[PDB]
């Protein structure tokens, strides 16, 4: 609720500024690869991103070697688009 | 003393901002042969208080969204300055780094919503453009982020601001800060970054305050200095000092360079910065591992 | 159907050592230390019969032993103990790191005297 | 400013849910589902809830609508507000509302249930000594156990890359 | 020769092939592993004492138990 | 040169300065010069909360140190 | 019975209702399918905070990445569909007729 | 310690709650006045509702929604 | 068809992410550990049948436990009843603060 | 369409199918449908007519919304007894709504409408891989939660799928329709015999997967869509005609040949119970969906149409093909009459 509060005060003092202020008077496929790509790296993203939550276990070599793979599979990934004149115009 | 909290918090943002403005006008002046503005009041801050009433004064889509694009940037610009740990932060978040780049995610959303907003132009084909080289970073920025805290354990940044008091991280990391800078550069979408419209007011006071967001988070990020307790205001001092110095010398960047060329953008972003990122990150990963020393998660 | 039975306050009338967390905090070697060889039997109790209304007993056990402890802190050596919660007091979440000093002479105290 | 503010949240999550449902615009239905996903994330960390929700917010509310937007703002434009939107949603407000009446006012309303009628503080967790937040390392699993699933998934996102721009006209 | 062709992606691969290589041989694997299992994050509870067991003292003082002791010997 | 423009720079710092101060100000003041209890997991949650309920007033700062023995 | 529950399912009964009638546009069916994956998604997430089910948490984020890219073959298939034609109708497609 | 403490708080609390029952039902029909609603006689663990109902507000929402919404 | 990989080549790659009473990271249980720990043991060595049949006492106890539906239940008939006679009006409550 | 490419993309149709058969865990299972779907919708769209593009948009929207609500119908069986594994499950409304939504899957009659639209417009390679590995892949989730099923969902099911299968199919005109109606027809049997005895289902799906290899291993055999060329194919090469004979007739289910087989076993263990009107209405639609098959059959190689010229120019040239494993496959698929005591293969 503090939050809540914060966020209250935040938008009612926008409000009144957009008041004083309003009150007182054909595409390219080139485009699309972009947004999926991104995507789907911020998902590769969501995959590695527990990590540092995670590196107080045991088994530590499992963690690095799943770790490695997950790197070395977005590595791929980049090297196939690159190679394969993928983020090119 | 809560809501005297938040009054403490959201009321300097607006002297804040406008002195930036008037501190980033006479910088350009110095790095230019301009002394000025210095005529009309002492040393123009009647200049940047005449501006913004001005701009409110010199004013004549789909009402609703075209209302939702500003209405978001300035609230995201408003209540994105919270788990700033300048020596007490305002409320201590578990998790605040995500926090942040949620909301820079956000302030994409807010820049997409008015570029459908500029009403069915070429200047909306440009803003899509824009769009996407905004969003062509908060990859590199996330995956920088999340190296360097692989150096501090957890979120919850009272535990960086004990990590970073022995020695900076400028050390630990200096190309990947670099790196991030960049990556700071292209987010904050300023010079040589560019470009692409009501309220100018309102969208100005947003840009800018997300500049002073990432600057004093950058300053809080890779350097620090020696905390003595219950006095916070010799680390606010200090910490002001080298926030002001590095914004002084992110509009020195901001000054001097040319822009770049859209597919110049691109290639050099993915081929260029992105196997790095990677290289990097994965030796973040391989280090502590190695060196024996994990950060202490409580 | 099953009906329980629950204990009444027949043995919940019992004082507590009823101080603040800080300071039991910056007792946590010494309390652990000469005491809680018996709390442990309540630990035993609890994690091999885990019902409470079970080792109720050996909860007033470990109550009375604490409140030995803190009679034995109080009486006996020293005084700046206050000096050292009263010191760690304010620092957020508490670590150990803080107040080293005060900590140390805390140390010669204990070892002096006891 | 009472008790059943978890119920309300998810009233209003209704309400949004509803107010896309509708079939409008697709960007007003990109807005509804936005603050949609808003009021959500706003539920699962009221219910604490300090990791896992406002984690995934950035990839749903992060990565989500705004390629939502991208690719609904170079397809169209939908330049005309039909009377259908409007009926529906208010026969999904009437549906909300009565749903609203027969539980506050009442006891049970059961699809095939039994909706007991209270505002949900209990069931919760007796405070008990976790000290590590859960969800932390639950989520921060996979990796002295998760094998399988991270090859898996690292699968089907190298996959997914070279399906898109395959049929985006690979290479 | 091999190396201004393409630079930043060979020091890349440069660097990332040595983060590879570089768990292979290191002096502090088994230590790194040793100090992350040696920090007590679940609870010890006791049990029924033992049947003479040569471990397991009683005050945990008594230094009869396996215990670490090059957590302060660097 | 720089000597004209440092005190506005200054002015602005003193506008970046005053927010930090101000809040660590209401810190200390809102618990009597003690910092607020960091509480970030259960078990911080559940010291605090034993630590607001043996104090008598139902606020955790007062922290009543070993005068409640005998 | 944990009340919330009720209304997060009819909230999934309208999600389903919106992604199945739909009389223009694919994006909206597809924006309302995206919405289902956010009901299901909040709805085990629920369940394994209030149930402290923490041993397999996988769930949520798993079925959000994979639903995700789901989400991007639709919008693939959407981008290939507007562009083999004018518009992205429900219309349109009464060729290879059934 | 605090173990020790909070059980035997948690059961001065069902202590009391028995003692609100008993007052409370004294018309019902049915209504064994200590149901267990399980079948096996063991120690369950207790709900928040059986620990703290008929509180209206302060001390639910401080001992539940606090460390949610606090800090 | 279900081949026996999982039980033939020995890589238990899903008998953790089944149900509990594996080792958690942080060794916790939940709600109904020793109620899962039961029916499992009810129902190891039963074709499923007799099961049902047999391990209902187990099971009602299991669900009960999980969804508490029968204790909110009797929760809301104290709260209502609480509702009716306070609205009645007896006895200002010394359950809290008094006595 | 690197060869490189495609065997990649085989290898993660053969992998989705797999992890649906091995995994014991729920999660797994969905994410095999799922990315069984990614890996089948680039198979499709090999060229680039629209008519691939809309039959792939089709095909997404189903198994979209199936995958959807199959994750729906295991949330709420964890929501009730919560346990992931591939077991007797504890809920009608959840079983109710998987066997929905593998009705879905496979198709039945409320969910046949996008069948004969997706198997048209693409290749028949593609129609292939998506009917043998898309039926092959709900049969092991079946197999393995019968015990918790009412069975007058799949009866419905079964009954209104063949009988559909049996009056959609006399009037159309392409072989894509025909083989697609004959589909449905037998997932609807396939589907029928599950809670009483899934040895029955799993040789049946046997005996239709090989059949289907065969049928659309003689169309690669001939570029053919319509009755027409496979006339002209008769004028130009004999034996195909009386594969497309034994085999079309092995597609009818006659006791001399081996497609009798399926039928006549399902009927013997579906009449060992006691009830008799179902399954001789079933084997009556068996009937009746034959008359396309004969039909057919009669247009190819028993009756002669006419042809045009320029085939004496195609005479010099070789039928050079080469097949994936055709005779086998069809000598398999026909002459299997006594091999009835290999049903005791499954346990
Ligand atoms: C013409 C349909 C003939 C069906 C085969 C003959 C037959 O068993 O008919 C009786 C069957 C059913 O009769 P029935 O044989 O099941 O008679 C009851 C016998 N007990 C109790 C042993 C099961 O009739 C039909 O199926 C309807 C025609």
């Amino acid at each position: 609720m503090n939050l809540m509060i914060t966020l209250l005060t935040n938008f009612t003092l926008a409000t009144l500024l957009v008041t004083i202020a309003f009150w007182l008077p054909p595409f390219s496929m080139k485009f699309f690869l972009v947004a999926i790509t991104f995507l789907l790296f911020d998902l590769e993203i969501a995959l590695l991103l527990p990590l540092p939550w995670a590196s107080q276990t045991t088994n530590l070599n499992t963690m690095l070697t799943m770790a490695l793979l997950l790197i070395f599979l977005l590595a791929v990934s980049l090297a196939y688009e690159w190679t394969q004149k993928g983020l090119e115009w | 003393m809560f809501m005297i909290n938040v009054l403490t918090l959201i009321i300097p943002i607006l002297l804040a901002v406008a002195f930036l403005t008037l501190v980033e006008r006479k910088v350009l002046g110095y790095m230019q042969f301009r002394k000025g503005p210095n005529v009309v009041g002492p040393y123009g801050l009647l200049q940047p208080i005449a501006d913004a009433i001005k701009l409110f004064i010199k004013e004549p889509s789909s009402i609703s969204m075209f209302i939702l694009a500003p209405i978001l940037a300035l609230t995201l610009a408003l209540t994105m300055w919270i788990p700033l740990p300048m020596p007490y932060p305002l409320i201590n978040m578990n998790l605040g780094v995500l926090f942040m780049l949620a909301m820079s995610s956000l302030a994409v959303y807010s820049i997409l919503w008015s570029g459908w907003a500029s009403n069915s132009k070429y200047a909306l084909i440009g803003a899509l453009r824009a769009v996407a080289q905004t969003i062509s970073y908060e990859v590199t920025l996330a995956i920088i982020l999340l190296s360097v805290l692989l150096m501090n354990g957890s979120f919850t940044l009272s535990t960086l601001i004990i990590t970073q008091e022995q020695v900076w991280l400028i050390f630990p990391a200096w190309p990947l800060a670099m790196m991030w800078f960049i990556s700071t550069l292209a987010e904050t979408n300023r010079a040589p970054f560019d470009l692409t419209a009501g309220p100018f007011a309102l969208f100005f006071m947003a840009e800018y305050a997300n500049i002073i967001m990432m600057n004093i988070f950058t300053t809080t990020l890779f350097l620090g200095a020696f905390h003595n307790p219950y006095m916070p205001e010799l680390y606010t001092i200090n910490f002001t000092i080298k926030s002001l110095l590095l914004s002084i010398t992110f509009l020195w960047i901001r000054a001097s360079y040319p822009r770049f060329r859209y597919d110049q953008l691109m290639h050099l972003l993915w081929k260029n910065f992105l196997p790095l990122t990677l290289a990097l990150c994965m030796w973040h990963v391989s280090l502590p591992i190695l060196l024996s020393s994990i950060p202490p998660q409580t | 159907p099953g009906i329980v039975e629950l204990p009444s306050l027949e043995d919940l009338k019992v004082q507590e050592v009823k101080v603040s967390s800080s300071v039991l905090k910056a007792a946590a070697h010494h309390y652990g230390a000469q005491c809680d060889k018996p709390n442990k039997e309540f630990m035993l109790c609890r994690w091999e019969e885990k019902d409470p209304r079970r080792c109720l007993e050996e909860g007033k056990l470990v109550n009375q032993c604490a409140l030995e402890f803190f009679r034995q802190i109080k009486r006996h050596c020293a005084e700046p103990f206050t000096e050292y919660w009263t010191c760690i007091d304010y620092s957020g979440l508490q670590l150990f790191r803080r107040c080293r000093k005060e900590q140390a002479q805390f140390d010669k105290c204990v070892l002096d005297k006891l | 400013m009472m008790t059943y503010i978890v119920f309300i949240l998810s009233i209003i999550f209704v309400m949004g849910f509803v107010g896309f449902s509708s079939k409008p615009s697709p960007i007003y239905g990109g807005l509804g589902l936005i603050v949609s996903g808003g009021v959500g994330c706003g539920i699962v960390l009221n219910f604490g809830g300090s990791f896992l929700g406002l984690m995934v917010f950035l990839i749903y509310l992060g990565g989500m609508m705004v390629v939502f937007g991208y690719t609904t703002a170079m397809a169209t434009e939908q330049y005309p507000s039909n009377k259908v939107v409007l009926g529906t949603f208010i026969t999904g407000l009437l549906m909300e509302f009565l749903m609203v009446y027969y539980v506050l006012k009442d006891k049970e309303v059961e699809i095939v249930f039994k909706f007991n009628g209270m505002g949900d503080w209990v069931i919760y967790d007796t405070g008990d000594s976790g000290f590590f937040s859960e969800e932390a390392m639950g989520i921060a699993a996979l990796y002295s156990y998760g094998t399988w699933l991270v090859i898996v998934t690292g699968w089907s996102l190298l996959i997914g890359v070279v399906v898109i721009m395959e049929i985006t006209r690979g290479n | 020769n091999v190396w201004a062709k393409e630079p930043v992606l060979v020091a890349s691969f440069a660097i990332a092939g040595l983060a590879v290589i570089l768990p292979t041989l290191s002096p502090y694997t088994k230590y790194s592993l040793m100090i992350n299992r040696a920090t007590p994050y679940n609870y010890p509870v006791p049990l029924r004492d033992d049947g003479n067991m040569p471990d397991v003292p009683s005050h945990p003082q008594d230094p009869q138990g396996p215990s670490l002791e090059w957590l302060k010997r660097l | 040169m720089w000597f004209e423009v440092l005190p506005g720079i200054a002015v602005m710092g003193v506008c970046l300065f005053i927010p930090g101060m101000a809040t660590a100000r209401i810190h200390r003041f809102s618990n009597g010069g003690r910092e607020k209890r960091v509480a970030h997991y259960s078990y911080q949650w559940y010291l605090m909360e034993r630590d607001r309920r043996v104090s008598g007033v139902n606020r955790y700062y007062v922290s009543k140190g070993l005068e409640n023995i005998d | 019975m944990s009340l919330v529950y009720m209304n997060i399912m009819m909230a999934f009964t309208v999600s389903l209702t919106g992604l199945l009638m739909y009389r223009s546009h694919l994006m909206s069916s597809l924006l309302c399918l995206e919405g289902m994956m956010l009901s299901l998604f909040i709805l085990a997430t629920l369940m394994i905070l209030n149930s402290h089910f923490t041993l397999a948490s996988m769930m949520p984020i798993i079925l959000l990445v994979f639903a995700a890219c789901e989400a991007a073959l639709g919008l693939s298939l959407l981008v290939m569909v507007s562009n083999t034609y004018g518009t992205d109708y429900v219309q349109n497609l009464n060729l290879l007729q059934c | 310690l605090l173990q020790a403490e909070k059980d035997r708080r948690v059961l001065q609390m069902l202590r009391e709650n028995l003692e609100e029952e008993a007052t409370i039902m004294k018309d019902v029909p049915g209504w064994k006045v200590g149901e267990s609603v399980f079948h096996t006689t063991r120690w369950v663990t207790p709900m928040m509702g059986e620990l703290y109902g008929l509180r209206t507000g302060e001390e639910i929402l401080s001992s539940t929604y606090g460390f949610i919404w606090y800090t | 068809p279900f081949f026996d990989v999982q039980k033939k080549l020995g890589v238990d790659l899903d008998h953790w992410m089944t149900i509990q009473s594996a080792e958690q990271p942080h060794r916790i249980p939940a709600r109904c550990h020793a109620f899962e720990k039961e029916w499992i043991e009810c129902a190891h060595g039963i074709g499923s049948i007799r099961a049902e049949k047999e391990c209902k006492i187990e099971f009602e106890d299991f669900r009960e436990c999980l969804l508490r539906q029968k204790t909110m239940k009797r929760l809301n008939a104290i709260k209502r009843q609480r509702d009716k006679l306070i609205k009645e009006g007896k006895y200002t409550p010394p359950p809290h603060h008094s006595g | 369409m690197n060869p490189i490419i495609l065997i990649i993309i085989l290898m993660t149709v053969m992998l989705g199918t797999i992890i649906v058969m091995i995994s014991t865990h729920w999660l797994l299972i969905w994410i095999g449908f799922e990315m069984n779907m990614l890996a089948i919708i680039p198979i499709m769209m090999k060229k680039h007519n629209p008519r691939a593009t809309e039959a792939s948009t089709k095909y997404f929207l189903t198994q979209s919304t199936a995958s959807m609500l199959l994750m729906m119908a295991i949330i709420i069986n964890l929501m009730f007894s919560g346990q992931w594994t591939v077991m007797k499950l504890f809920n009608p409304m959840a079983s109710m709504l998987m066997t929905m939504a593998l009705a879905m899957k496979l198709g039945m009659a409320p969910f046949h409408f996008w069948v004969p639209e997706v198997t048209q417009g693409i290749p028949l390679s593609s129609g292939l891989i998506l009917l043998t590995w898309q039926k092959l892949a709900p049969m092991s989730v079946l197999y393995q939660i019968l015990p918790s099923i009412n069975l007058d969902l799949i009866l419905t099911l079964s009954i209104l799928s063949i009988t559909i299968g049996g009056w959609g199919g006399l009037n159309q005109t392409q072989l894509r329709k025909i083989m697609a109606y004959s589909s449905i027809a037998h997932m609807g049997w396939m589907t029928a015999v599950l809670l009483y005895n899934p040895t029955m289902t799993l040789l049946n799906l046997i005996i239709y997967i090989i059949m289907t290899s065969t049928m659309f291993t003689l169309f690669m055999a001939n570029s053919t869509t319509t009755t027409l060329s496979l006339s002209h194919t008769w004028n130009k090469a004999p034996i195909m005609t009386i594969l497309v004979l034994i085999t079309l007739l092995s597609m009818g289910g006659l006791p001399p040949l081996s497609g009798f087989m399926p039928k006549w076993m399902i009927i013997q263990e579906m009449t060992k119970n006691d009830s008799i009107i179902l399954p001789t209405l079933m084997a009556i639609t068996a009937l009746l969906n034959l008359y396309f098959y004969m039909r057919l059959t009669y247009s190819t190689a028993l009756t002669m149409f006419p042809s045009t010229n320029n085939m004496k120019m195609k005479w010099q040239f070789p039928t050079t093909k080469r097949m994936t494993l055709l005779p086998t496959m069809t000598v398999l698929s026909t002459m299997l009459l006594p091999l009835t005591p290999i049903l005791s293969i499954l346990e």
